[PDB]
RNA sequence: AUGCCUUAAACUUAUGAGUAAGGAAAAUAACGAUUCGGGGUGACGCCCGAAGAAUUUUUGAGC
RNA sequence: UCGGCCUCCGAAAUAUCCUUUUCUAGCAUGUGUCAUAUCCUUAACUCAUUGUCCCUUUUUUUU
RNA sequence: UGUUGUAUGAAAGGAGAGAAGGUUAGCACUCCCCUUGACAAGGAUGGAAGAGGCCGGCCU
């Protein structure tokens, strides 16, 4: 969902966008490894198994 | 199944409230509606930006060449012409109505 | 649901002199007699029947008399079907409680025996 | 019953025999259909209990398992003389609850 | 009235079949065709039928 | 020619806290109305039933 | 030539175990502990608080 807040000012808001966008790589790097463990057998847990479905 | 008066009055009040994502807080003050069927009901037919006024000419003309354009496909054409799709779909069909006299 | 309330009541204490309370809530009982909806007007017909037997024929022929001969039909035969529950149950009781008519000009409606002095 | 408008009672010059209620009828009046205070006996007319009709139900017709009072407050009210208080007709409500399972089951 | 995880839940927000009878709102249909007769009603409601040129001024009695 | 895997314990489930005694542990100090939905309500309202419908064809169990 | 130098558990009597509809899952931030050989894991997600300004109160 497209994210914009109109008053805010821009050094806040670069600040914002980068630690969102580092987030963002931390959560998909995540999900790209576990995917691979799910594949392969590593993982026996079944949350692990319903979080990355979610992330997916 | 169907929305009665006061059920309406309800989702109105409970969406100003609670927002557009908590659609299961919103199903727990009806009777016998699921969150899903709450969520239809705002965005079909309760929502203040639908816009429940006379067609002008300009948005006919669009609907036209839209439906020309793409055949069939109203949830795509809707939102070119800010209409419901259901609405788009009864306005077309009474103009083409209308032509055949 | 008070009417219901009050026939069960009014039954109860016949016989022991509770005339008073019942004679107070005949008061309000009373003008709901014109009332349509079918449940309240069983209702108050049950109540009229439960204080028939606790205050008397009398006061319950005392309080249809204006309205028998009233004209509008819609007064008359919600009065006139009081009247009648009255005299099926106590019709031997109402000998002594009737009004007294004059004698017009070629009817006579004085019952003279009673006006018998010893 | 004092619940449905459309049944009847009989009202004929009662008799000598003695008015009984099924198990579900059991402990309730015939007039008003109270649970409390059985105050006298009801009797029912002679066509009332004539022939396979002898010992049915007088509020409902089923088969009769014990005898059936006029409570208190009918009998000061002398609802008690008014005739035989056999229900002569099923009426709407019987009808209709037949006919609806009939269709269902 | 505290941040995060798969909106935390890939959990649920149930309520049978009928009988008889009421109350309240939403919605919706009309406004002045006058009087007379008949229907109806306590009374109305309501209903059925019927129908700027002429004596004191500016369109002349003047010739 | 031969080829021989393992054996079990507790926790994440029946809370926690306060008051008075009991047991023990550990300490520390001291020059209105027509026509339509709906909502609310009323009646100890009911939860299927088996009770000759036998009527009908020129139709009738044979010494 | 005494006394408040404290705590645990139990019994009896009371209170009752997070989630802006119900039923619940957890992991932490601070400081208060308990089980534990713990740099592990549990003890209801262990329990208890959690916006700003002025002097428990007042204002947004
Ligand atoms: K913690
Ligand atoms: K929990
Ligand atoms: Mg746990
Ligand atoms: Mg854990
Ligand atoms: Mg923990
Ligand atoms: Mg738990
Ligand atoms: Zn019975
Ligand atoms: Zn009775
Ligand atoms: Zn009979």
């Amino acid at each position: 969902i497209p994210w914009k807040v109109p008053g805010l000012p821009t050094p806040i808001e670069n600040m914002i966008l980068r630690y969102v966008k580092a987030k963002a790589d931390w959560w998909t790097n995540t999900a790209h490894y576990n995917r691979e463990r799910i594949r392969r057998g590593a993982t026996v847990d079944k949350t692990v198994c319903k979080k990355n479905l979610g992330r997916l | 199944g169907v929305w009665r008066n006061t059920e309406d009055e309800i989702l109105k009040a409970a969406v100003m409230k609670y927002g557009k994502n908590q659609w299961s807080r919103i199903a727990s003050l009806l009777h016998r509606k699921s969150a899903k069927q709450c969520k239809a009901r705002w965005y079909e037919w309760l929502d203040p930006s639908i816009k429940k006024t006379e067609w002008s000419r300009e948005e006919e003309e669009k609907l036209l060449h839209l439906a020309k354009l793409m055949p069939t496909q109203w949830r795509t054409i809707a939102p070119i012409i800010g209409r419901t799709a259901a609405q788009c779909l009864e306005h077309y069909e009474f103009l083409l109505d209308k032509a055949a006299q | 649901t008070a009417s219901a309330v009050v026939q069960h009541m009014s039954l109860g204490v016949y016989g022991f002199g509770c005339e008073d309370s019942l004679n107070h809530l005949l008061n309000y009982v009373w003008p709901n007699v014109f009332e349509t909806s079918p449940h309240v007007i069983q209702a108050v017909m049950g109540a009229l029947e439960g204080l028939r037997v606790a205050i008397g024929p009398c006061r319950m022929l005392q309080y249809c008399l204006q309205g028998l001969f009233h004209p509008a039909r819609k007064v008359r035969d919600v009065y006139w079907k009081i009247y009648n529950s009255i005299y099926i149950g106590s019709q031997d009781a109402l000998i002594a409680h009737y009004p007294r008519i004059y004698n017009d000009d070629k009817n006579t409606y004085i019952r003279y025996e009673l006006d018998y002095i010893l | 019953a004092k619940h449905h408008p459309d049944l009847i009672f009989c009202r004929k010059q009662a008799g000598v025999a003695i008015g009984r209620l099924c198990e579900k009828c059991d402990g309730k009046c015939v007039i008003c259909d109270s649970y409390v205070r059985p105050c006298t006996l009801v009797r029912i007319c002679d066509e009332c209990n004539y022939g396979s009709y002898q010992g049915r139900c007088v509020i409902c017709g089923g088969p009769g398992v014990s005898d059936a009072y006029y409570c208190k407050e009918c009998t000061i009210q002398e609802k008690d003389r008014d005739g035989c208080p056999k229900i002569v007709n099923l009426g709407s409500s019987k009808t209709d609850l037949f006919y609806e399972r009939k269709k269902y089951g």
